[PDB]
């Protein structure tokens, strides 16, 4: 089984800065390597495939390079949108294997439309946290309700 | 009488493959084989002029074209000698090559022996494009892998 | 678009069958992948199916727990997890793409798996129903913590709007 | 008049190299270039028969020898290149039996540099050059 | 600068056993790689060069393999003489760089051929000389202070 | 029969120059490169540089740009390493070796260099009586440390005997 290994495991960087994640495979994967980005808690998304080819609708600030065992994803000028976990996957050999991910966050810097977009961004996060609690307590009900139907 | 050739494709990128050529007498040249690590779709497939591998696939030079014609598809009259059109990769990233061609050869003035096969990034537009470039390269894009064509057993 | 089934919540040992309805492309022209992500952890690739011939590759880690299938007619892919444990509490993403990219990692279906019933088997009916009613105040209390948490996050933004 | 060829050596091992061939008219073939990653000393340097690279350097087959044979030699037998303490060999060879056209053409065949003085450390198919 | 990286950093193995050190370069070094062995308080010795070629006078139980970025030294049947630190060096790019070394020691009816006994004298004399020079360097400041 | 004879153990003050030598017999150093390798105590090998005696071309590790200077005398068939501005960082064993660019065919037995210093300013704020008591205290301390080593090696002999 190919062990693909990323570093750093997490990383902090200012806006505008140039960032470089790496991914290192335990064997030659001849550039059969894809980079996936997963923002907060939304679905994974394809950035790069075959090591260096950008996917559709990917900002050009993203670039991928490398060969053999060692590959890297490079964001040239880091926007705030790009805070995410990034994953490398190899499909050279089965099973497909994935890096453990690099988490990437900001450390900081230094319009009614802008304040209200920031306000609504809390809503999905809060609703998600509430739904965790609901399902938590639904699993506590579950045994008791089974005993009632006995 | 029966000439055989072979070509091992290599690049910095993910493309690999072995191409086989057979030609009995002055029959057509049967190109065959398999290319891996391609994107799904069509990819320009051309004999370039030189078997010079010193600078990757760039040193292969332009399409093999002794008749100083313009770029075209394999069935066109107006085409380069090297222009074998497109190979087609599936969702598995693999292309099965199967091509028969009369303009190329494994001997004489139109010999490809000692020259380079190149598979390309994009589809070859067969010279039917809306720019200068189309009648040169067919807008096939960059060269993903190449190999010198050698005599086979 | 890839429409995945809705959130599941099941007992240990349960079977569950997730679905993935594709619209915009014929799944026959792709591979349909499944990806697991346990909370606060990374992606595991489970397997894929080639709907054109129902050939399936799996990660050995999952072969036997997970079962991938496709209905080419309804243009839908399926993932079936059996003998579920807490290990399996995760978000399952379906995706579609060539062999070299899951060009459609999207949506995602949360699956949650619960867990001692010895307490409820031998108990008195009065006692089980008191334990059941105790849960509502506890849950409402935990929700109110979350509300005040997010009220404190609103507070700065609302000050800036003034 | 002037035919040119070129060859890029590659192997599993540390050997690398570019070989150049020039031939005016039916004069001799001037072989030239550089091989790196050799051990100090002499290394067999031969044109093998096939430009078949499908199975590394093994698929090149035996020495290029159409005459089924110094006077008694194979056509491909170009003797030895010499590597220095720097692990480098400067190739400089002139030969009349090999050619870049006709019955004795090496175009489309393989150059091989060897482990010892005359296994295959590296090889490459010989292509037409600018 | 190429970082060549060895593992394990140390290891223990029984006689007769088959041992495999690895060396991993941060870049392709096209088999420009040499293995050196160094017993305690002795000068390094060349085992292998160009990744796989044994040096002169090297027991054949030693073998080397690998390519690209990943290489390995393998002792087929480990004798007691082979307790040492092993180093990989790459000379593909300058500067030449070296692994941090793998230390190799034994784990838990010999021949009379006394070699182990004679090895002790040089080792002890060497350790004493370290102590002498250590205390010579401690005198040095005091003697300087006496002259002023 | 090939041999590399290196100079003997050095022991010097901070800031001192030292020049190590490597006398080769059994081969002409012109046919090789003469390398130098440093090994700090309880640490691995660092390659310093090499010289091609045939043309006095020298490659160095940039780390040793400033400290180290390699030279050869083709007549006396000897290679030289010169370390300047010595600090405690430089306390190490320096091995010379000879070989092609791809291997070291021959290794020297190695020359230990030890560098002593900052202790002195500590002792200048003292009396002559006090500096000479500190000096005499060293002999028992050293003899004690040597006796530890003797008994250490006596216990290693014991099983073998």
């Amino acid at each position: 089984d190919i062990k693909m290994t990323q570093s750093p495991s997490s990383m902090y960087a200012s806006l505008g800065e140039r960032v470089t994640i790496t991914c290192k495979a335990s064997q030659d994967i001849k550039s059969y390597l894809s980079w996936y980005q997963q923002k907060p808690w939304k679905s994974p998304k394809t950035l790069i495939y075959y090591a260096t080819r950008l996917a559709d609708g990917v900002p050009s600030r993203f670039s991928g390079s490398g060969s053999g065992q060692d590959y890297s994803l490079t964001i040239s000028s880091l926007e705030s949108d790009d805070t995410a976990t990034y994953y490398c996957l190899q499909h050279r050999e089965r099973p497909l294997t994935v890096g453990a991910g690099t988490k990437l966050e900001l450390k900081g810097s230094d319009t009614v439309e802008d304040i209200q977009k920031r306000l609504l961004a809390l809503d999905p996060m809060m609703e998600q946290e509430i739904e965790e609690i609901r399902q938590k307590y639904q699993c506590k009900r579950q045994p008791i309700l089974d005993a009632i139907e006995a | 009488m029966e000439m055989k050739a072979v070509c091992v494709l290599k690049g910095q990128g993910p493309v690999e493959g072995t191409i086989h050529f057979v030609q009995k007498g002055s029959g057509p040249v049967v190109v065959s084989g398999t290319i891996t690590g391609l994107t799904k779709g069509e990819h320009g497939f051309h004999v370039h002029q030189f078997g010079d591998n010193t600078q990757g696939c760039t040193s292969a030079g332009p399409h093999f074209n002794p008749l100083s014609k313009k770029h075209g598809g394999p069935k066109d009259q107006e085409r380069h000698v090297g222009d074998l059109g497109n190979v087609t990769a599936g969702k598995d990233g693999v292309a099965i090559v199967s091509i028969e061609d009369s303009l190329i050869a494994l001997s004489g003035d139109y010999s490809i022996i000692g020259r380079t096969m190149v598979v390309h990034e994009k589809r070859d537009d067969l010279g039917k494009g809306d720019n200068e470039e189309s009648t040169q390269t067919g807008n096939a894009g960059s060269r993903l892998a190449c190999g010198v064509i050698g005599i086979a057993q | 678009q890839l429409q995945q089934s809705g959130a599941e919540l099941v007992r240990p040992g349960a079977l569950v069958k997730l679905s993935c309805k594709a619209s915009g492309f014929n799944i026959k022209d792709y591979y349909m992948y499944w990806v697991k992500q346990r909370p606060e952890q990374g992606l595991e690739w489970i397997g894929w199916i080639d709907p054109e011939n129902d050939n399936t590759i799996y990660d050995p880690k999952f072969q036997g727990k997970a079962s991938i299938s496709a209905d080419t007619s309804s243009n839908t892919a399926y993932l079936q997890l059996s003998s579920l444990t807490s290990e399996d509490t995760a978000v399952y993403y379906c995706g579609g793409g060539p062999l070299y990219a899951m060009d459609y990692w999207g949506q995602g279906t949360s699956v949650t798996v619960c867990s001692d019933y010895e307490f409820l088997k031998s108990w008195t009916v009065e006692d089980i129903q008191k334990r059941l009613l105790a849960l509502d105040p506890m849950m409402e209390q935990e929700i109110e913590e979350i509300r005040q948490k997010y009220q404190s996050k609103r507070q700065p933004i609302l000050d800036a709007i003034e």
